[PDB]
RNA sequence: ACCUCGGAGCAGAACCCAACCUCCGAGCAGUACAUGCUAAGACUUCACCAGUCAAAGCGAACCUCAAUUGAUCCAAUAACUUGACCAACGGAACAAGUUACCCUAGGGAUAACAGCGCAAUCCUAUUCUAGAGUCCAUAUCAACAAUAGGGUUUACGACCUCGAUGUUGGAUCAGGACAUCCCGAUGGUGCAGCCGCUAUUAAAGGUUCGUUUGUUCAACGAUUAAAGUCCUACGUGAUCUGAGUUCAGACCGGAGUAAUCCAGGUCGGUUUCUAUCUACUUUAAUUCCUCCCUGUACGAAAGGACAAGAGAAAUAAGG
RNA sequence: GUACCGUGCAAAGGUAGCAUAAUCACUUGUUCCUUAAAUAGGGACCUGUAUGAAUGGCUCCACGAGGGUUCAGCUG
RNA sequence: CCGAGCCUGGUGAUAGCUGGUUGUCCAAGAUAGAAUCUUAGUUCAACUUUAAAUUUGCCCACAGAACCCUCUAAAUCCCCUUGUAAAUUUAACUGUUAGUCCAAAGAGGAACAGCUCUUUGGACACUAGGAAAAAACCUUGUAGAGAGAGUAAAAAAUUUAACACCCAUAGUAGGCCUAAAAGCAGCCACCAAUUAAGAAAGCGUUCAAGCUCAACACAAAAAUCCCAAACAUAUA
């Protein structure tokens, strides 16, 4: 019968090759998930639907911010499949209130706070 | 008694009640009988199927009658037909229940030694004969010595390790990348792709 | 398949199948051999019923086959009945097997069943086929009732090809492939003697009743290790010839062939075609006879009559040597009846005479004429006799360059020589 | 030839699980035989059904069977057991969590 | 055959799971007479009905068992209580056959013809190298088995069609495949010749007339170079015929009390359509035999050829 | 038991006659005639445990748009 | 137009059966089973809809859920956090309870079926793109206009069989066996010399004779007519 998938936890294992690879220090790592929806939940299982929808990836293409903790972890595993997950990057650290309003989210995955729309 | 022993067409007291085709017993990698014990030579199965008493009489003719009894010796390594198979009267339709017991076959899993041979001789004295009984066989076989098996099953591991591939069937499956699950079966997560039904594939990583 | 035969034996007493030679016993005796040839079952019963109308459709009486039914449905053990009857007609297996609720073989289905089981030959499979042709009553034990109305009624004003026409079909051309295909496999065995025939090797068939020793006495005098005879009924499947030599140095062919039973269509029975013509063109005949066998007579009788149906050659008839085998079993022997060989297979007694008798046998029936010739040395006139003729002697002129060879020549190979060194 | 077979499901097995608030009378657990075994403020049924005698947390542990001695059948099993086996069982309590009661002052005499 | 209930697998681990699936069982028995009365809280056979467990309390002492059963109404009884193998077991209070003399409503939800799936059955080809073949596996075959292919059979499935897809055999006309029966070329032979057998290639052309039988087929008679195997809605009934063939009548044998029935026989029994559309309507030949070669090659004889040449025909097409 | 010698049972054990029948199947029963050849027709059988006697059985004269077979002639 | 006339009337007989059931627009909406003279239907469940009350609903951390059975699966239940916004209850109802394929665990059949029957999941009975056409496979879904743009899935690859050359004396024709059977018909021994050779690994001989080996040297085929056209090389 087809059943929920139960990922061994090796698979969450990083060895030093992938953090080379991936320009992640397993020390201080990185606090937020950019999230998005790149795979249809058409055609997979209701609980994978549920939990798309509990991320709030309804709409494909569209990044979501969320907490790089264990439960949100556990729920990405559940639908990896269907998501892109990237590290939060803060170059100018977290937007303030008096810049709240000129942030943009780069394709890096980087939040500057800063968007002038102009040359550098 | 160096020459194969004689197999029954059925079990001396007869099995009463029907069983399932449970054909896990085909499906998969064997567990049993895969090391060679007092022998030197054997037929390895690579792949799965039913022996018949008609397979088994096969390879005792062709075994005893190629054989040298006075410097080689035979031993089977799978146990006589003992799981009923039945069939329905011809031009039955369907349902009434199940048919009565027509023979008795033996599951053979892939990776299984059916007959193993041993005594004062050297590969090429007894390969010729344990390949036609092989390819006789109703499932992929291979006259196979120990240096052979061990040759086969180095190259193997040989293979795992230095193929070039970063993706193989266990990682994806294990990991259940794409969702393959959905595809997949959950004895795939141990065959690792290397079977298929009661198909072995050798070349298969 | 395992199954569980009850053996029922007619005892025919008064009128036609009346058997004055043999007995009760003795033929359930036989039966049982028979069906343990087959490897499969064995008896679990055995029932002799006396008969007093052997030739009715029924055999038995109505009380005798109601006492039968009775017993055979009371018993769950049997699966199947074999009746010792020769062959059943069609109505009468249709009735026994209707009353007695199991499949009814008879001696001539048992044999078929013999051939096709042991001897896997394409002839027996497509002759078990061709007698089981006739299908009908699928479901035994039970009467089932079936209302077939309706079924391919008119669709407007009439109907395709109905049930008992569609049968009729298929029975008319299974039939014909049937006999087309036997008719194929009597030219290929045909075709297979050409060589021997052309070679004009002297050829002798070994005929007999069952476990006579025709097997035993073809190993003894050919010499041959490899032919293993067995203590099994209708052992010797398949007709095979095997080379010998005789006291005149002469090379003979042995046909070994398929032992023949009492109470048996062996002309019907197409395994033993092979026999039969290899009989027929035989060029001697030699009748092994089990004088130890309490039932001799009934089984030269059957044999003769066999050989009598085969319409043999006059001569082919004459002049067939008889051999009495496994005299060593009686303690003391004397062949009443003159021209008999009484010889021990398995130890070889009376071999030497038997030689030289079918030898004379051999030299009066093929034409053969033995005579002495002269030949030129270097000639390769020599050379060329002895391939051509047994060379009884050679005895050179050295003076001459010439000589005297007694050889045994046929017909053809006389005038060969003649021809080709004048 | 074969009949019968079409027994229903008893749906037995555990109604509550560890950790589970269960109030006096609540049946914890139905079983044919004894899968667990009563702990302590669990009472079996005739039918060998496990139901809370108080009101409390369900706890399910692994403990030493030490059988009636009148059972005779387990104290054949244990008289036949070797030196230094013990048996264990999965028992199923019920951690009461109220008091039985409290002292209130009625009346001021 | 089964219909209700219980246990075990299928259904390995909370629960639940079908099958005319595999196996076991039940329609009680025993002991007790507090096997009394009450009452929290729970379980529940996926509804309900029904069925389960039970703290505390009163009153006392100091139930076993998996199933082991059945509602309502209604009867019997003063009452307490009792009542159906109502087993078609959620149970009509009490009712069987037969229908082709049949009828209506539907169903391609469901059978018969046909198609389609499949290939058990059927057919074909290879591999195996035991065994036949005097010797010799492979001239020709071939057991135990293995691997493939085909979609001619009998089935099995029930997917289109029951506000109709007319369905045996024959006539007529035939289109196609080649797995070739004849004619062509070719390799092998257990090919001396003549006959043959086997295999490769070849589908241009051809592949008979009769007796009985409805026969397709079969047997037989006479031929032929041969009288091929199939597919085409087992090709073709808006082109034809209806002899068979479970409509209405009737007889015989059999079954039944009878009606009536029997894949039993047998005698009889309504064959519609004026063409709207598509499509179509004038597109270098084969074979046999006679003579001769020739009684030659070949062959011991028996018998007996090719090739070359000459002449005759037969059919088919066109006039 | 070896047709006749005894026995069981029943109400009686199917008699005369006819018989491959319009008569379950086997069936194209087996033979002879008929034909060059016949699953047709006619004559027969130790021919029916599913023939058979006013549920009428056999024979037979005439008769029949009844059902088969056939000589000769005739003819698209 | 007689299995029992015709007309009128009861009569708008009844039909779980077939057919039909007429304006616009939006929204929610495909779910287990039980019983039934019942499986062409219905009632209750389940699902679904609407409105209302309330508070937890889903996901899920440890800990926990059996021996029988020696081993024995994917998983499941329970479940705080967490991400989420739904859930339960109350009131009123209908309709669906004749179903297909695909992946997986199985059962029946023949480890046949576009076969049948259960279970988990998906899709289809809704949109669109792709796999040629295409209900069920893959991509993707929440809706409009645009003569903008980035993408998702998405195009099959394979071509395959040569092979040695030379040389062979030998005690003897090893014994027995046989008419002779001499490496070579059968059994036993099976050595040994020559630089180098098994009393011979295969043919052949009536038996011999003669010829070689080891040893010296040196894949597939069917029926109307194949089926896009083609292309090996200009920088992913
Ligand atoms: N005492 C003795 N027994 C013999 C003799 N001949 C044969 N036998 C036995 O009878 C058996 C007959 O076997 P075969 O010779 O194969 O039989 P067959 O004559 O071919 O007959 P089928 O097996 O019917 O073909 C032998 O195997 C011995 O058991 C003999 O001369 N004397
Ligand atoms: N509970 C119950 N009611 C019954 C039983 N027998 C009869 N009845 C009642 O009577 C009905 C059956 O009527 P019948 O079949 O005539 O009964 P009967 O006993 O055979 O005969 P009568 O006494 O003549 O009515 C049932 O439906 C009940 O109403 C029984 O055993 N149990
Ligand atoms: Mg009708
Ligand atoms: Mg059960
Ligand atoms: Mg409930
Ligand atoms: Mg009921
Ligand atoms: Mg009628
Ligand atoms: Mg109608
Ligand atoms: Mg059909
Ligand atoms: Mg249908
Ligand atoms: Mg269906
Ligand atoms: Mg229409
Ligand atoms: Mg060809
Ligand atoms: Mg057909
Ligand atoms: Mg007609
Ligand atoms: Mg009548
Ligand atoms: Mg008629
Ligand atoms: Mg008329
Ligand atoms: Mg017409
Ligand atoms: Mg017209
Ligand atoms: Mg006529
Ligand atoms: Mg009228
Ligand atoms: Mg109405
Ligand atoms: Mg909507
Ligand atoms: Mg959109
Ligand atoms: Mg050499």
């Amino acid at each position: 019968k087809f059943t929920r998938s139960r990922i061994p936890e090796k698979v969450f294992q990083a060895s030093p090759e992938d953090h080379e690879k991936y320009g992640g220090d397993p020390q201080n790592p990185h606090k937020l998930h950019i999230v998005t929806r790149i795979k249809s939940t058409r055609r997979r299982p209701y609980w994978e639907k549920d939990i798309i929808k509990m991320l709030g990836l309804e709409k494909a293409h569209t990044p979501q911010v969320h907490k790089n903790i264990p439960s949100v972890n556990a729920k990405l595993k559940v639908v990896k499949h269907l998501i892109r997950i990237k590290p939060l990057k803060l170059p100018q650290g977290l937007p303030a209130e008096e810049n709240m309003s000129n942030t943009c989210l780069k394709s890096t995955g980087e939040l500057v706070v800063q968007w002038h729309l102009k040359p550098v | 008694k160096p020459k194969l022993r004689f197999i029954e067409r059925a079990p001396l007291v007869p099995k009463v009640r029907r069983e399932p085709k449970n054909l896990s017993d085909i499906r998969g990698p064997s567990t049993e009988a895969t090391e060679f014990t007092e022998g030197n030579f054997a037929i390895l199965a690579l792949g799965g199927g039913y022996l018949h008493w008609g397979h088994f009489e096969m390879m005792r003719l062709t075994i005893n009658r190629s054989m040298d009894p006075k410097n080689m010796f035979a031993i089977w390594r799978v146990p006589a037909p003992f799981k009923p198979i039945t069939r329905k009267s011809v031009g039955h339709r369907m349902g009434g229940g199940k048919g009565a017991i027509d023979h008795y076959v033996t599951p053979v899993k892939a990776g299984r030694l059916v007959v193993e041979m041993g005594g004062r001789c050297e590969f090429e004295e007894v390969q010729g004969f344990l390949d036609q009984v092989a390819h006789k066989l109703p499932f992929a076989a291979k006259a196979v010595s120990r240096g052979t098996l061990e040759k086969m099953r180095k190259d193997q591991e040989e293979r795992e390790r230095n193929n070039q591939n970063p993706w193989t069937f266990e990682r994806i499956a294990t990991a259940n990348m794409l969702g393959i699950r959905k595809v997949l079966s959950p004895y795939d997560l141990t065959h690792k792709g290397k079977y298929w039904g009661k198909f072995y594939m050798p070349k298969r990583v | 398949g395992t199954q569980r035969v009850c053996l029922v034996h007619p005892d025919v007493k008064w009128g036609p199948g009346k058997s004055q030679m043999t007995r009760a016993e003795w033929q359930v005796a036989e039966a049982t051999a028979l069906v343990h040839t087959l490897d499969g079952w064995s008896v679990v019963q055995t029932m002799v019923v006396s008969t007093k109308t052997p030739d009715r459709k029924l055999i038995f009486g109505k009380g005798n086959f109601e006492h039968l039914t009775e017993k055979i449905r009371g018993s769950p053990d049997i699966t199947c009945v074999f009746l010792n009857v020769e062959r059943m007609a069609a109505p009468t297996k249709k009735e026994l097997e209707a009353a007695w609720g199991v499949e009814v073989f008879d001696r001539f289905t048992v044999v078929l069943h013999i051939f096709r089981c042991n001897a896997r030959t394409k002839e027996a499979r497509l002759q078990v086929a061709l007698a089981e042709m006739p299908l009908h009553r699928s479901n035994l034990k039970r009467d089932v009732a079936h209302l077939y109305r309706g079924v391919g009624s008119r669709y407007i004003m009439g109907s395709g090809e109905s049930f008992m026409q569609l049968q009729q079909r298929l029975l008319r051309e299974k039939e014909a492939k049937i006999r087309k295909a036997l008719d194929r496999l009597r030219k290929k065995r045909h075709l297979l003697r050409r060589q021997r025939t052309r070679r004009e090797f002297p050829v002798i068939s070994v005929v007999g009743y069952t476990n006579c020793g025709k097997t035993t006495l073809i190993k003894a005098l050919t010499g041959d290790a490899a032919i293993q005879p067995r203590d099994q009924l209708f052992a010797t499947l398949d007709v095979t010839a095997h080379a010998g030599t005789l006291p005149s140095r002469m090379t003979v062919l042995y046909v070994d062939t398929i032992g023949f039973l009492s109470q048996l269509p062996h002309g019907l029975i197409e395994s033993f075609s092979a026999t039969l013509e290899d009989v027929a063109h035989s060029d001697l005949i030699l009748h092994v006879r089990d004088v130890s066998h309490p039932e001799a007579e009934l089984q030269k009788c059957s044999v003769l009559s066999t050989l009598r149906g085969l319409q043999l050659p006059a001569p082919l008839l004459d002049s067939m040597v008889e051999v009495h085998n496994k005299v060593d079993l009686v303690p003391g022997y004397s062949p009443t009846e003159p021209n008999v060989v009484p010889v021990s297979a398995l130890r070889g007694h009376g071999l030497q005479e038997l030689k030289a008798e079918l030898d004379a046998a051999v030299l009066k029936a093929t034409g053969r004429q033995i005579l002495t010739l002269r030949v030129r040395l270097a000639g390769a006139q020599l050379s060329w006799l002895y391939k051509e003729a047994t060379v009884q002697e050679v005895d050179v002129i050295p003076e001459d360059g010439a000589a005297d060879v007694r050889v045994i020549i046929s017909n053809s190979a006389y005038g060969k020589f003649r021809k080709l060194f004048p | 030839k074969n009949l019968g077979g079409k027994s229903s499901g008893r749906r037995q097995g555990i109604k509550k699980m560890e950790g589970h608030y269960v109030h006096a009378g609540n049946i914890i657990a139905t079983q044919r035989h004894f899968r667990w075994h009563p702990g302590a403020h669990v009472g079996v049924g005739k039918n060998k059904c496990l139901y809370a005698l108080e009101e409390g947390i369900v706890r399910y542990t692994k403990e030493v069977y030490v059988p009636h001695p009148r059972n005779t059948e387990a104290v054949d099993l244990i008289t036949r057991l070797p030196k230094g086996a013990v048996l264990y069982k999965t028992f199923v309590h019920v951690v009461p969590a109220k008091p039985e009661g409290t002292f209130k002052l009625v009346a001021m005499l």
